C-alpha cells in the first residue's frame, strides 16, 4: 500500500496474508486475500498462477504483521487453491484475477471468527459502489513502488473507485481494464495498492456493509498518475466464487 | 515485476 496508513488486522480482519513456502523452506509473502467465508480466502489468481501448488501456501488470518506473528493469528494451509481458469495476464491486465483459497489449519479447521479474523461480505452481483466511492485496500504490499521490502505492518488506504470509462481511457489503461475489473485510485494518486497488495481486499461500504468490492489485481506501477489500481471486480465473479465455494 | 500482478511469479 502506497501511502495510506498502517493498520492492524482488526481493521481488516478478513485480510488474509498469503505466503508461499519455497523449496528450501523460505516463506515469502505472496499476496493478500480476503476471508469471504471461514474456509475461503479470496485472492487474485495472479498471486498463485506461477506457483499453483496449494501445498506451498500458507494463509494467515488475523495477521497484522508480515513477518512476525500477530497474536490470535491463524495459520492455514491451502486445502484448495482455486485459480480462475479464465485468468489471463498479458499485457498488463490481469483478467479474472481471482483466486479462492480454501484454507484449512493443521487442525483441519477453517477460520474461526475472532476480533482479528472476520469474513468480508461479498458484494451482491454487479452491485458495486458508484465511481468516486472511497474504498479501502489493505495489504502488506510495497509502501513505495521502489521499495524492496514489504511493510512489516499491514497497511490500508483508501482509493476511490474510478469509472470504467475513466479507467479505460488510453492514458489510464485503455481496454486493459474490463468490466470485470474495478479501477480505484487516489485522486492525487498518492496512495494505492502496490506490489504485494495483490489479492488483497478492496473493501467498499456498499452502504451498510463492508463489501469485498475488489481484489487487488494489477496496475501499472503504484500510485502512478493515471494508473489506477485495478481490482478484480468481485461482484462480477459471484457465480465463479459461488461455483467454487459450494 | 515490481508491479502488482507479478507477485509470486517465477521470473520476477
Amino acid at each position: 500500500i502506497i501511502g495510506g496508513e498502517f493498520t492492524t488486522i482488526e481493521n481488516q480482519p478478513w485480510f488474509a496474508a498469503i505466503y508461499r513456502r519455497h523449496r528450501g523452506g523460505s516463506v515469502t509473502y505472496v499476496c493478500g486475500g480476503s476471508l469471504i467465508s471461514p474456509c475461503w480466502v479470496i485472492s487474485a489468481t495472479h498471486c498463485f498462477i506461477d506457483y499453483p501448488k496449494k501445498e506451498d501456501y500458507i494463509v494467515y488470518l488475523g495477521r497484522s504483521r508480515l513477518n512476525s506473528n500477530t497474536q490470535g493469528e491463524m495459520k492455514f494451509e491451502v486445502e484448495n487453491l482455486i485459480l480462475h481458469k479464465d485468468y489471463s495476464a498479458d499485457t498488463l491486465a490481469h483478467h479474472n484475477d481471482i483466486a479462492l483459497l480454501k484454507i484449512r489449519s493443521k487442525e483441519g479447521r477453517c477460520a474461526q471468527p475472532s476480533r482479528t479474523i472476520q469474513t468480508i461480505a461479498l458484494p451482491s452481483m454487479y452491485n458495486d459502489p458508484q465511481f468516486g466511492t472511497s474504498c479501502e485496500i489493505t495489504g502488506f504490499g510495497k509502501e513505495q513502488s521502489t521499495d524492496y521490502l514489504y511493510p512489516e505492518q499491514l497497511k490500508m488506504t483508501v482509493v476511490k473507485l474510478i469509472s470504467h470509462r475513466e479507467c479505460q481511457q488510453p492514458h489510464y489503461y485503455g481496454s486493459e481494464v474490463t468490466t470485470k475489473m474495478l479501477c480505484a485510485a487516489d485522486p492525487q494518486w498518492k496512495t494505492d495498492s502496490c506490489q504485494g497488495d495483490s489479492g488483497g481486499p478492496l473493501v467498499c461500504s456498499l452502504q451498510g456493509r463492508m463489501t469485498l468490492t475488489g481484489i487487488v489485481s494489477w496496475g501499472r506501477g503504484c500510485a502512478l498518475k493515471d494508473k489506477p489500481g485495478v481490482y478484480t471486480r468481485v461482484s462480477h465473479f459471484l457465480p465463479w466464487i459461488r461455483s467454487h465455494t459450494k | 515485476c515490481s508491479w502488482r500482478g507479478l507477485e509470486n511469479h517465477a521470473a520476477c
